This record gives structure tokens, C-alpha cells and sequence, in this order.
């Protein structure tokens, strides 16, 4: 039978006014005597329409895959409104109803903290540049590095992880190339998260 | 009490062709998409080609524009036209009815594999 | 029915004082059919060690089903390969699932601890940071160690894919500021298949 | 169409019981979960008890030892044995049939409800 799963926005998408979060119903496993599907949409139970569902999509395995995609006015979705995609099809009985929202509870503000490579690393032709953001939640967030301003390339960043208490944290590395932190560049971790005043901050980091 | 029966194989001259065709019991094949695979002595198993029920095809970059996978959805047959043939082309050759993923298939029934040879 | 192939745990293949297993679990199975028959392939030579556990009813009411096999722990390092198969009179051929160590050339982990940044002392808890990166494949593992005795209270990242095809992960470890400020010695442990004798140590203090 | 008709409610003092019982449409309920959610006023509808298709049962801790929930496959209805009730199991109770995990559960389907109330 076919089955349902329903997508929250990106972390950006609801931090960014420059940006429009969407919330995602895809159907998988629709069988090919009935193609048809439904989507009906309620933002908490009261039925909304700004839904725009693409045409079915035929896969490897002969079943078909319909994504049905709803823009969320994005406020909304930032304040713990509740999403709910309902589907029907000749082959189910009854339709399937998916809820989502923003995770329930608390939002407790990240903490940002840079660390300088090890005494050790420079041996290396490249040192490492650590952010460490811990004591946040929900998890959803976004980090990036930014030099003089300017983006940085350079950096990959952990999945959030559970700590013990409860909240997340996760670290960003940032790959430089040793002449270039020596030099006294300044490097700058560059974190956006819900409970932070603005929805955003720096920490600098240099020799 | 066969499902999945190819036939067509046969040898071949380099730069020659062949067609393969593959049978499926009543029933089995209908809505539901089917491959060629190949195996070559000294390998395993490997994809060729598959075409899903609604006719979207797939090939292996090896055969890609030299082999043309079709289907009589009616006569619950495949076929692999097989063009410009080269001395790799030389392997059993399995029909199969295929579930899943292109990168992880699975595999309903399996053809009992023809062998096709392509001479120097 | 669906099957899932899990690896050993990394402690347990790299220490010889710990038994590595590898578990092959079948969901969804339904009433109609409760039986299941599993086959398993250590480099396609059928072996028959494994053990079953009986079938145990879940919450949905499907079955879950789970084989467990113990590797002969040089073998997973190894590289030997393994495969479950599935059986079971709901599907028409069975489910066949495969699992093995990465290969590619082993590199050596580089530890480097690194002191708490300053701005964090306004917390009566500090966390102390440890870096393991340049490390392949990417089985390993990492405690923290004072005095002897382990740490309990901290935390590590899953292993992260590097842009040199390599991995690297953080472990945090989180103390009571007193403790930091006394020049208590603080040690990262990390034990993965490239170092010598399969471990290193590397300690910190203030 | 499916239909979940429970039975049963009504009032009772403090340390009563009361058998509700919640009759499903033919095969709907067959090999699947079969649950117990109550709600009281301003408070969310709540897990209570479920029973697989093979005999298990789970209970919320708030109601372990006093409520017991069995099952009739054959007549396709549930049933949740209510024993020590107190004022605090006052609520509306719904039946359904249940997929999913226990800590995060799917709702297939919902009865219409029952009130019972236990005075003090
Ligand atoms: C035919 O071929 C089809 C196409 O390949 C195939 O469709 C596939 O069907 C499977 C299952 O039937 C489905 O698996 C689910 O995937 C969920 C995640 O999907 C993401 O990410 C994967 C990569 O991991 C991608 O492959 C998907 O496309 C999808 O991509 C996302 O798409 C949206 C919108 O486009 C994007 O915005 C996202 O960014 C993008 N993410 C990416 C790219 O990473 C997975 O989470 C599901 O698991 C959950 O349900 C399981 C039970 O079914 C649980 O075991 C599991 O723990 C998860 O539980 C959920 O947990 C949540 C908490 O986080 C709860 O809130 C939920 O309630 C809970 N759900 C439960 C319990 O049901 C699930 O594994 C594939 O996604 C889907 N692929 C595609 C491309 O559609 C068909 O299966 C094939 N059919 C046959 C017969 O062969
Ligand atoms: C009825 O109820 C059942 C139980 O209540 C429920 O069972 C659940 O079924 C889903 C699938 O439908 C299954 O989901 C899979 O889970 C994989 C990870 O499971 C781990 O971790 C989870 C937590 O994340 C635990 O819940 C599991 O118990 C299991 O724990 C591990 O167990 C082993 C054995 O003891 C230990 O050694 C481990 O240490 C322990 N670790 C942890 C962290 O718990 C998950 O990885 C699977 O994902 C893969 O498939 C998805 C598509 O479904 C992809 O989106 C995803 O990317 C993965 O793709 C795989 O990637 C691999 C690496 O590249 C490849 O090698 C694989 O080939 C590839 N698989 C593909 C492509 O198919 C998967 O989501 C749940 O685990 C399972 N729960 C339990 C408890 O068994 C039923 O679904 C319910 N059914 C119905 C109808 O209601």
C-alpha cells in the first residue's frame, strides 16, 4: 500500500526572512491501476489551499512518487503552528493523515566558542580552527565561516548530537592554510539559531 | 512451471547484433519493471539494462547507446537489442523481474540465462 | 519484510578483550507468515554458527527477528565480507544483505586536545575538546581517562567524511571548573586500527 | 465503512470498576494493534493501555496495576478492565487501532468515545 512522509523546512528557511520555508508531502508506492492521489492541507485543522502539488513522477520500481509542496508564511512555522497533509487513493481504504511541527518545549540559546589549533598542529602545512557550539536547542540550526566579511569555503560541521543534559551541541572546523592563521588573519564562526537575540552571532578568532 | 524464459542468444562476429527476448509467466511481470543483467566467467552478476512498466529506461554506461532495452507490455515480454557488439559483450545473459532501488535492486524472478558469445 | 545488517561495534573488533558480532534484523514480519529462515556468508562460504534469537512481537504487531553471528575478530579486520539472507513464504525469493570493513589504505589518527576557550569559565562546567582527524576507515573509539579511572560525562561526534577522503570527529568532555583550575591531568584515549598497538593517549591540564 | 463502537461508560464511585469494551468493523483490526487513549478536560487526549494481536500489553505508569486491557480476536473487540478507579480517571476514552512505535505511535483509526466519570 501506498505510504506518506511529511518534511519539515530547512533551519535557513525559517531563520532567514530572505527566504521561504516550505513543508514537504511526499507519497510514495502509488500503484499504477489507480494514479490518483489527494492532498488536502491544514495548517492547524483549518484547511489552507497555497499547496502546489507537482505531476506524478514514474521510479525504478514501476511504483509512482508525488510530492505535494506548501510555503509556510514563515512566522508561522517559527512559532510552533502545526501542519497536517492528508492523502486518499482508490487503493486505501481510508486516507492517511501526517502532522509536523517545530519541535514542542524550551528553546535554550547556543553557546559559541572558538578554539585555536593545537600547539602541535603546526607541523602541518594546514591548522585546524575550532567552533564549538554547545548548550542549544531545539536542534535545528546553521553555521557557516566567514573571513574579512567574505565567505569561507573551507569547513565542514558535525550532525547535532544529544548531550547529556538534554541539549545539542555540535563543533565546525575550518581548514586554513597555516601561512594564512600565522599571518594574524582573523577568522569568524558565523551561528543562526532561533533563541539567539537577532536569530544570529559571531565569535572572532586570530593568532 | 517457468517464469522468466529468454531466448534469442546465440554467437555473434564483433560489430554484429542480436536480439534477446525474455517471456514472463501470466501475471508476474504486470506493473512491475524488468532487467537484463550479465555475467561474465571469472565475474559476478551486473546490471545492463531494465525498462519500468510506464516505459522509463536504464542502462549501465558499458552499453549505453549500443544497447535498447523495449517492452510489449501486452505480451508480458522484454526485449534487449544488443548493437555493435564487442568481445566483452560476451557473457550469460539473465532476465529479471526487479523491485527496489536502481543502486539496490530486488529481485522477483530470475530468468534460467542464455549464454551470447562475440568472436574476435 | 525488511532486513538490516549491522556492523560489530569498534571497541569490540579493535580490542582482543571484547567479542565482535554481527547482527542481521528482519522487521515487518507478519502474522500470516511468522516464520523466518536465515542464511549467512562469511566471503560466500555458507557458515551455520549463528544464533537466532526466537521471534519477539513488537508494539505494531509485526515480528522482528534478529540473527547474530560472532566474527572471528581478525577477520573483520581483516576485510571478510558478510552476508544475510532472508527467507521467508511472504516473499518470493529471499532478502539478501551484505556488510563489510571499508577498504582503502588505513591512515593513522591525529590527536590534538584542546584547552577550553576563556569565555566558558563563567560556567561551573568547562568542556575540554579533543580532535581525531586524519583517520581511516572509519571504525574507531575514543574515552577520557583521569587519574586512572574513566570519565563519565562526556560526549563524542559521530565520524565526519573530510574533503581528503578521510574522517575526523570531536569528543567533549565536560568538568567542574574547580576541577580544571587544580591542574588536574585530563587524558583522550583513542584506539583505531592504524596507530601502534591500536591506541594512543593524549593528556591536557591547565 | 470502518467503525469503532465502544460501550460501557457511565459513573462509578472512587475504588469501582467498569468493563468498556470497543466492538471493531470486520477485518480492520485483524493482526494489528488495538489501543486505549483517554482525555480529560483541559489536558490532551492520553495513552492509557494496548494490546497487540498476539497478547501483549503495555500500560501508562499513572494506571499500571489498576486497569487491564484484553482482547477477543475472534469477535474483532477489545476490552480495558478498570479496577481502583479515582476522580483523577475521570475523561472521555477512545479505541484505536494502532501502527508504529510505542513511544511514537500511528493512529489508523478512532472510536467516537465514551464518557466515564468517578465521583467522589
Ligand atoms: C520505490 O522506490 C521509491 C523511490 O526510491 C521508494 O521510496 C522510498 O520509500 C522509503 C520507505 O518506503 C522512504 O524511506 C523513508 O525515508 C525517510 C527519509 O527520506 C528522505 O531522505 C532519504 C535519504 O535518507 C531520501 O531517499 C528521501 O527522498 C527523503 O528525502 C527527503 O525529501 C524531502 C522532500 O523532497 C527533502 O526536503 C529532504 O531534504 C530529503 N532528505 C534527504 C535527501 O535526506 C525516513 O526518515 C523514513 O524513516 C522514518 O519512518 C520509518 C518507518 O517507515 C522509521 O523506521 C524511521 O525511524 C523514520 O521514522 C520517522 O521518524 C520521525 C522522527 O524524525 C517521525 O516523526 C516519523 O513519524 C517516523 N515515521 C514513521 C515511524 O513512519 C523512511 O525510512 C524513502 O524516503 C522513499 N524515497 C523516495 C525518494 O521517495 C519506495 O520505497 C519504493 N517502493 C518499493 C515497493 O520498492
Ligand atoms: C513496526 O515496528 C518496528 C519496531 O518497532 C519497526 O521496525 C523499524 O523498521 C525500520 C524500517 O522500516 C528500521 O529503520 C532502519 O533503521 C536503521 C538503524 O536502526 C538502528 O538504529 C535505530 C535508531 O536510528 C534503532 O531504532 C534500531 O534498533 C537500530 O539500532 C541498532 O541496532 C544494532 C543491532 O543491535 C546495534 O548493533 C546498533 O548499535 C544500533 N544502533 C543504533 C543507533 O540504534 C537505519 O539505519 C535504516 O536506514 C537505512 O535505510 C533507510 C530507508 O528505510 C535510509 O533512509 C538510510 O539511509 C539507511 O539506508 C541504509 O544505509 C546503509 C549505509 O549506507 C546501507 O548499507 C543500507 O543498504 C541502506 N539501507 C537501505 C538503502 O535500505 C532504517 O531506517 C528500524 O530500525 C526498525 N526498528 C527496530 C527497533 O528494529 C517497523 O518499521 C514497524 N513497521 C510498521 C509497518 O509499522
Amino acid at each position: 500500500g501506498p505510504s506518506v512522509f511529511l518534511f519539515p523546512p530547512k533551519p535557513k528557511d525559517t531563520l532567514m526572512i530572505s527566504r521561504t520555508p516550505e513543508v514537504t508531502c511526499v507519497v510514495v508506492d502509488v500503484s499504477h491501476e489507480d494514479p490518483e492521489v489527494k492532498f488536502n492541507w491544514y495548517v492547524d485543522g483549518v484547511e489552507v489551499h497555497n499547496a502546489k502539488t507537482k505531476p506524478r513522477e514514474e521510479q525504478y520500481n514501476s511504483t509512482y512518487r508525488v510530492v505535494s509542496v506548501l510555503t509556510v508564511l514563515h512566522q508561522d512555522w517559527l512559532n510552533g503552528k502545526e501542519y497536517k497533509c492528508k492523502v486518499s487513493n482508490k487503493a486505501l481504504p481510508a486516507p492517511i493523515e501526517k502532522t509536523i511541527s517545530k519541535a514542542k518545549g524550551q528553546p535554550r540559546e547556543p553557546q559559541v566558542y572558538t578554539l585555536p589549533p593545537s600547539r602541535e598542529e603546526m607541523t602541518k602545512n594546514q591548522v585546524s580552527l575550532t567552533c564549538l557550539v554547545k548548550g542549544f536547542y531545539p536542534s535545528d540550526i546553521a553555521v557557516e565561516w566567514r573571513s574579512n566579511g567574505q565567505p569561507e569555503n573551507n569547513y565542514k560541521t558535525t550532525p547535532p548530537v544529544l548531550d547529556s543534559d538534554g541539549s545539542f551541541f555540535l563543533y565546525s572546523k575550518l581548514t586554513v592554510d597555516k601561512s594564512r592563521w600565522q599571518q594574524g588573519n582573523v577568522f569568524s564562526c558565523s551561528v543562526m539559531h532561533e533563541a539567539l537575540h537577532n536569530h544570529y552571532t559571531q565569535k572572532s578568532l586570530s593568532l | 512451471q517457468v517464469q522468466l524464459q529468454e531466448s534469442g542468444g546465440g554467437l555473434v562476429q564483433a560489430g554484429g547484433s542480436l536480439r534477446l527476448s525474455c517471456a514472463a509467466s501470466p501475471g508476474i511481470s504486470r506493473y512491475k519493471t524488468m532487467g537484463w543483467y550479465r555475467q561474465a566467467p571469472g565475474k559476478e552478476r551486473s546490471f545492463v539494462a531494465a525498462i519500468t512498466w510506464g516505459g522509463l529506461t536504464y542502462y549501465a554506461d558499458s552499453v549505453k547507446g549500443r544497447f535498447t532495452v523495449s517492452r510489449d507490455n501486452a505480451k508480458n515480454t522484454v526485449y534487449l537489442q544488443m548493437n555493435s557488439l564487442k568481445p566483452e559483450d560476451t557473457a550469460v545473459y539473465y532476465c529479471s523481474v526487479d523491485g527496489g532501488t536502481r543502486a539496490d535492486p530486488y529481485h522477483y524472478y530470475w530468468g534460467q540465462g542464455t549464454q551470447v558469445t562475440v568472436s574476435s
